[PDB]
């Protein structure tokens, strides 16, 4: 079994609301913007979790 | 990637506002679904009483 | 044998025609309109089913 594969990727901390959450993205870029998903290259092989 | 993930789109829950020059909006504004997703225009007076 | 080779591909879903199945593309390409085949990489390797 994988723990990395199988742990609940918490984005972000719980926020109280209060304020709000605030963020401001001086440099917009799609990785930036929606995120983006990271990988390993082991010997050349691709993989991701 | 290989195949990377099947990942399932994150929700949007956000309030997106765009700050940016008057001379700015003129590229963003030609889009009908702009005026449609920002209603408000919070223009700000270059000049005070 | 791979029986992966060999499952029925229902593209589809058993529908009533009441609603009529209905689909929208907010935005259309080629590979949302007409579909796509996938491939799976294995260490370098290039295969597909």
């Amino acid at each position: 079994l994988d723990p990395a594969q199988w742990r609940p990727n918490l984005l972000t901390s719980s926020s109280s609301g209060t304020p709000p959450p605030i963020v401001y993205e001086p440099y917009a870029t799609a990785p930036r913007l929606f995120g983006r998903l990271d990988y390993l290259v082991d010997r050349g092989v691709w993989s991701t979790n | 990637a290989p195949a990377g993930l099947e990942v399932e789109p994150f929700p949007i829950q956000m309030q997106v506002i765009l700050v940016g020059t008057p001379e700015a909006f003129e590229g963003l504004e030609e889009d009908p679904a702009f005026s449609e997703l920002f209603r408000i225009r919070a223009e700000f007076s270059p000049t005070l009483p």
